Formats: structure tokens, sequence, C-alpha cells
């Protein structure tokens, strides 16, 4: 609802990310949170999800071991961890819950990717 | 084809009942069950709530639900609202329609919905 | 398949983060869908293509995200610049545009 | 003899149990396709209801079962929470006995205990006013589906004039895009809806 | 400007009622003529830009029409709810927006 995300994230040629996403006045455990990848233009590419419940993640073959979807279910701060960053890796991505796959089976349910992660405007200039 | 000629617009005042009817223009009307239509004066919609004179009981406004006694009475050329207990909510263009149970085998281009004139009432 | 402009109404003053949904219905990649700025009462401009996506002659105040059917056109601080109307398009299945969400004013 | 003490400590077996899938299906932003009731089985729990309690005006919270109170206290398995789209002439419909349009073909409730069924208009949620047609429902199925089914089974209707399908002319839609509009009644009003 | 009005300015008219609504300005409009509507207790609507060609939205009913000097946004056949004040502004192509006086289609 608010989905608190972090922002201009300085990476590096060579390090890993761990993005913010505060989740928010919602009962984080009963939901699962998608992400997509909003390269500068090129719309958003499809990140993949966080099962809130239980963290079953269909991640994005792309990133395959680069994204690696996890979450502070404690502080409910979901962590979207991309290694391989770069300056052409330095596009902002965003958090949605994932209501597409309806969680706690990874299967497809009614609705879309839900409410959405502020932004995580990854700056990994060179 | 049909219009579902409904009866005017005037003002109503509390405790007591509004009157107003959905009135019969030239047949068409006995499938056609008469709903009712209230539409609140400028903040939203609104549905009165209509009788079921299509062979059993009446089905009751959403809104207002248990003093919304919405009798129509449908071979007497006469629709109603009915609605005894009336303070002031009303303020609206309560429309007789042929809400979306209520179309003909005939005039398919009137589709779900032959609309009415609409009654203002206020306090 | 069908859009939804939700916040027909939206009424955020200049210069304050809002979000615009334009609500889709299936899935669509953006790859189709789109978004077109019309002058309130006038042809409608290469807004978003990619649907989130900013061009060249869109500043950064417009601002925008979405997907699956829920797309919310989550807008920067805003401007008159933001006061035309937008009309997110899909590209996708039979071009249905929007009708819908413009930002207001007091 | 001699004594007596009060002071109330109830500290309790949970600690931070899960919720529920409360808060999810009334703050969900796309239901589903009407006769695809969403039920789901919520989920393990702590559903400590008041979350019911707090919401601005429901305009549906008549507890279609047990009173709207108690079922935070009460410990049920799962309530089943559905969730689908209507508008308000299909919303008349959705309640215990009350059998109509949509209770009718569509979307049908027990004698009692439909959890608290708790519907609301969303006129400015899921339609414009272009008028929208987008959330497809079915009149004219078949006839009135049995006492709360799972209708992913949209079958076709019985039209008549023709063996072959049944269907009359050709196609006689379970599908209606629900069809309404901003400016019709809130029986015509877009209308997400909670069941359980 | 050529400081907008409409000229018939308060058709009365119920239900079909064969329409004639125009915005004839002071002077010609060209293809410059929005065509109003305001919905009541809610935010303004316009249907029609250049003489014609409705907005997605605001059905047909309120139709545009009429290429001269008077533009003319005739009703095919409006319902009980189309009582809508037929203000019309002016799309200047540079902005200047002058608006109308509103030729309200009635009902009973």
């Amino acid at each position: 609802v608010q989905l608190v995300q972090s922002g201009a994230e300085v990476k590096k040629p060579g390090a890993s990310v761990k993005v913010s996403c505060k989740a928010s006045g919602y009962p984080f455990t009963s939901y699962g949170i998608s992400w997509v990848r909003q390269a500068p233009g090129q719309g958003l590419e499809w990140m993949g999800w966080i099962s809130t419940y239980n963290g079953n993640t269909n991640y994005a073959q792309k990133f395959q071991g680069r994204v690696t979807m996890t979450t502070d279910t404690s502080t409910t701060t979901g962590y979207m961890e991309l290694r391989r960053l770069r300056s052409d890796d330095t596009a902002v991505y965003y958090c949605a819950r994932d209501y597409t796959r309806g969680a706690w089976f990874g299967e497809s349910l009614i609705g879309g990717f839900d409410n959405w992660g502020q932004g995580t405007l990854v700056t990994v200039s060179s | 084809q049909v219009q579902l000629v409904q009866s005017g617009a005037e003002v109503k005042k509390p405790g007591s009942s509004v009157k107003v009817s959905c009135k019969a223009s030239g047949g068409t009307f006995r499938s056609h069950v008469i709903s009712w239509v209230r539409q609140a004066p400028g903040q939203g919609l609104e549905w009165m709530g209509g009788f079921i004179p299509l062979f059993g009981t009446t089905i009751y406004a959403q809104a207002f639900q248990g003093r919304v006694m919405i009798s129509a009475d449908e071979s007497t050329s006469t629709a109603y609202m009915e609605l005894s207990s009336l303070r002031s909510e009303d303020t609206a263009v309560y429309f007789c329609a042929r809400l979306f149970p209520n179309g003909d085998p005939n005039s398919p281009e009137d589709g779900f919905d032959i609309w009415g004139q609409g009654t203002l009432v206020t306090v | 398949i069908v859009l939804t402009q939700s916040p027909g109404t939206l009424s955020l003053s200049p210069g304050e983060r809002a979000t615009l949904s334009c609500r889709a219905s299936q899935t669509v990649s953006s790859t189709s869908l789109a978004w077109y700025q019309q002058k309130p009462g006038q042809a409608p401009r290469l807004l978003i293509y990619g649907a989130s996506s900013r061009a060249t002659g869109i500043p950064d105040r417009f601002s925008g995200s979405g997907s699956g059917t829920d797309f919310t056109l989550t807008i920067s601080r805003l401007e008159p610049e933001d006061f035309a109307v937008y009309y997110c398009q899909q590209h996708d299945t039979s071009l249905t545009f929007g009708g819908g969400t413009k930002v207001e004013i007091k | 003899n001699f004594r007596v003490q009060p002071t109330e400590s109830i500290v309790r077996f949970p600690n931070v149990t899960n919720l529920c899938p409360f808060h999810e299906v009334f703050n969900a932003t796309r239901f589903a396709s009407v006769y695809a009731w969403n039920r789901t089985r919520i989920s393990n729990c702590v559903a400590d209801y008041s979350v019911l309690y707090n919401f601005a005006p429901f305009f549906a919270f008549k507890c279609y079962g047990v009173s709207p109170t108690k079922l935070n206290d009460l410990c049920f398995t799962n309530v089943y929470a559905d969730s689908f789209v209507i508008k308000g002439n299909e919303v008349s419909q959705i309640a215990p006995g009350q059998t109509g349009n949509i209770a009718d073909y569509n979307y049908k409730l027990p004698d009692d205990f439909t959890g608290c069924v708790i519907a609301w208009n969303s006129n400015k949620l899921d339609s414009k006013h272009s008028g929208n047609y987008d959330y497809w429902y079915r009149l004219f199925r078949k006839s009135k589906l049995k006492p709360f089914e799972r209708d992913i089974s949209t079958e076709i209707y019985q039209a008549g004039n023709k063996p072959c399908k049944g269907k009359g002319p050709n196609c006689y839609f379970p599908l209606q895009s629900y069809g309404f509009r901003p400016t019709y009644g809130v029986g015509h009003q877009p209308y997400r809806v909670v069941v359980l | 400007d050529i400081q907008m009005t409409q000229s018939p300015s308060s058709l009365s008219a119920s239900v079909g009622d064969r329409v004639t609504i125009t915005c004839q300005a002071s002077q010609d409009i060209g293809n410059y003529l929005n065509w109003y509507q305001q919905k009541p207790g809610k935010a303004p609507k316009l249907l029609i830009y250049d003489a014609s060609h409705l907005e997605t939205g605001v059905p047909s009913r309120f139709s545009g029409s009429g290429s001269g000097t008077d533009f003319t946004f005739t009703i095919s056949s409006l319902q009980p709810e189309d009582i809508a004040t037929y203000y019309c502004q002016r799309y200047d192509d540079l902005p200047s927006y002058t608006f109308g006086q509103g030729t309200k289609v009635e009902i009973k």
C-alpha cells in the first residue's frame, strides 16, 4: 500500500544488491510480492515474485542466479537481490503484490500484479 | 417502443412514505419485473428496490434493508416504491427502469434498460 | 480485453507524487500496452509507449508503472503540463483506448 | 480462614501467528470472474477478526449467518473467503435464501452461514464513465445453480429451437461482460464483494 | 477570443425529442470546437472535439455534428439520466478555454 522501497541505489560492476521493499500496512503473510524491472525505455522486465507466505519464487531466466529474491519477513521489507550489477545493469525495478500467481501455491490466480513498490532506482553508474 | 411512464416530481417529509408510480405504457410490463432506481442526489447512484410481481415475493433495496416496502402492482398500470419511514435521505431523482431482469422478447433494442423519467424527492 | 482508468477525477495538486490506475483486464505485457496524452479536447500525443516508459517529449515529473490488470500510473510531482488528458492504450487485442483518469486541481 | 486476590494476567499461547487472507479480500484490486467465486481456504491463522469492525461504511455488513459479532472470538477452520465482482442487481441476490437473477443463474448462497458476506459498491473502482464492459457474468447460464458451489463451470444455456447445441440461434452466452455504468443505479454500479 | 457562446442556449427537451444544440460562437471556429456537457455533482466531461468525433465515453446519445459557424451537438436519443448542462468550451489552438452557458437537455 506504501511498499516502501530504496532509492538511487549505488551498486557497482561486480556487486550484489539488497533492494528494500517495506511490506506495507497489509497482512504481509497472506500474499506474494512480484517484481518487474523497468529498464529505462524498456517498459518493465519481468523480475520475479516472492511468496510473502513461504517464499516460492518465479525468478527471471535473465537473472537466474543474478536475481535471488529474499525478504525480511520480520520487519516485512522485501529484498529482491540481484548480483551482476553494472552501468548497463543500472536500471530501476519495482515491487508488486503478485495476485496473478496467487501466493501460497505458486499458482495462477485471479487479479493482476497487485499494489506496487515505491521504486528502486538502482544507480550503478560507472 | 416502450416508455415506462413514471409519476412526477414532488418532495416528501420525514417519518411518512414517499409515493411514486412507474405507470404502464401500453402493455409490456408483465415480464419486466418493475424494480426501482433511486439515484442519490448528486453524491452517488442507488437502486430503490422494486417489487417482483413476476410470480413470487419481492426483493428489497440493499441500501435501506427493512423498511423498503417496495410494492408494485403491474396489472393496475402503476408501480410503487412505497418507502415507509422516510426521513430526508432521499433528496433524489428515483427512476423507474427496466432493470436488468426486464427485457421483453420484443423491444430488444431497449435491451435490459427501459428507463423512466425520474422523481425529485427532498425534505 | 479492456482497460480501466480508475481515478477519473484524480485530484492531487502539483508537486505531489500521485497514483493513476488505468487498470487493464489481462496480464498483458506492456510491449503492446501504452499511454497516449491528449490536450483536454485535442488529439492524443504519444505519451507512454511501453505503458510505463518515458520518451523524448515526456518530462521527469510524469510518472507511472504497472502490469497485469492493475496498471497504476504512479505520477510524480505534478504540473499543468501533466494536466492534459492521458489515455492508456492497449496495442494488444484490438485496441481499446482509455477514457478517464485526468489529474485535476483545487 | 483467609485469602483472595485479583489481578488478571492472561499471557497467551501465541506470539506472532500469521493473521489470515483477511485484509487481502477486503482490500484486493482485482477479484475473480463472478462464477469462478474466488473461494480460498483462508490460511492457518490469527484471524482475529476485529480488522473487520474497523472498516468504513460497508453498506453490506449484515452478517449473512451468525451475528456480525463473535467471528473474531469463535474458532472455525476456514471461512473460505470468496472473491468476485458484481453489479448491484446481482448483489441483491447475494444472500441466504434471497434467490434472484444472479443467485438464479450464477452465484447462489445456502440456507444460512455464508460467513459474513460484506458487499460494497465499487463505482470508482470497476467502471469508468465509458460504461465499462469488463467483467463477464452469466445470465441465461442454464438455471439457478445449487446453493454455494464454485462455478468455473459456466455451462452454456439451453435456449431451444434447435437440437445441436441447445443454444437457440448460436452461442447463448453465459458470458455477460457486466456491462454497467457509473451513471446507472447502484443496482448497476460496479460492485466488488467479499464472501465468507 | 471568439469568446465562446452557444446559440441555441437553453434548448429544453425530454427523452428523444429530436435535438438541435449548436455552439455558434461569436465568429467561426472551423475545426476548433469543443462541445461540453457537465455531469452534476462531479467534474466536467468533454464529449466531442472539433465539430464531431465523440470521446471514448459519454455515449453516442450526445452526438456531435455541424460544420460552419454553428456546430450542432444534437442528441439522437437521450434518456432520463442525460440531464447534462450543455455549455461548450472552445479549444483554441493556443489555450483560451472559453466555456459556455448551459443548454441542459431535460426530462419532465
